[PDB]
């Protein structure tokens, strides 16, 4: 129930994902679980919320994340790739143009199974996950963040 | 069995590696969650 971030495993045993626990609610992209129960050592976390669109799911309560990115300052990347420890990664974002407003999207292309990590802004809050994206054959993710 | 195991605390990092450019980038979100360019 530790604040902090998390691999999402599945079974020998595969990385399909990543999330964040705060405020005792684990935070990850629908697309890695697909909604299903998760394991945590002893315990089990039901999940609470869900929407495909946004493609995020909270789990044990309601999204807690509300933190956004400013529109010019540099951001970290908080990625877990599978079989290695977390480490940081700072880019300024690029921008994502929608009909219903601008999203910050960085422009790094990483392992499936880090999909779910968090992007992180200079305070340390998180404003959004990583891994629901477009390909430009580069890839680029948008900076996608949930309500609360 | 889906899992999970705690991997770090969520801190920014000074020394932290530095990449990555910042396209602007027309695109559309359709009901499925996916993301599209548009022009």
């Amino acid at each position: 129930t530790t604040d902090g971030v998390y691999r999402v495993m599945t079974r020998g045993s595969t990385q399909v994902g990543v999330g964040v626990m705060q405020e005792g609610v684990f935070h990850t992209m629908w697309h890695v679980t697909k909604g299903a129960a998760l394991r945590s050592g002893e315990g089990r976390l039901d999940p609470y919320w869900g929407d495909v669109k946004q493609d995020l799911v909270s789990y044990c309560g309601p999204w807690k994340l509300d933190a956004a990115w400013d529109g010019l300052s540099e951001v970290q990347l908080l990625a877990v790739p599978p079989g290695e420890r977390a480490k940081n990664i700072q880019t300024l974002p690029g921008i994502f143009k929608t009909k219903d407003g601008d999203i910050g999207a960085v422009a790094l292309d990483y392992p499936a199974g880090t999909s779910g990590s968090p992007i992180l802004d200079k305070s340390g809050r998180v404003i959004g996950l990583y891994g629901n994206g477009v390909v430009i054959g580069s890839y680029v993710s948008a900076i996608t963040q949930g309500k609360r | 069995d889906m899992y999970i195991e705690r991997a770090g605390d969520i801190t920014w990092e000074k020394d932290a590696e530095v990449t990555g450019n910042s396209p602007r980038l027309d695109v559309a979100l359709d009901e499925s969650g996916d993301f599209s360019l548009v022009e």
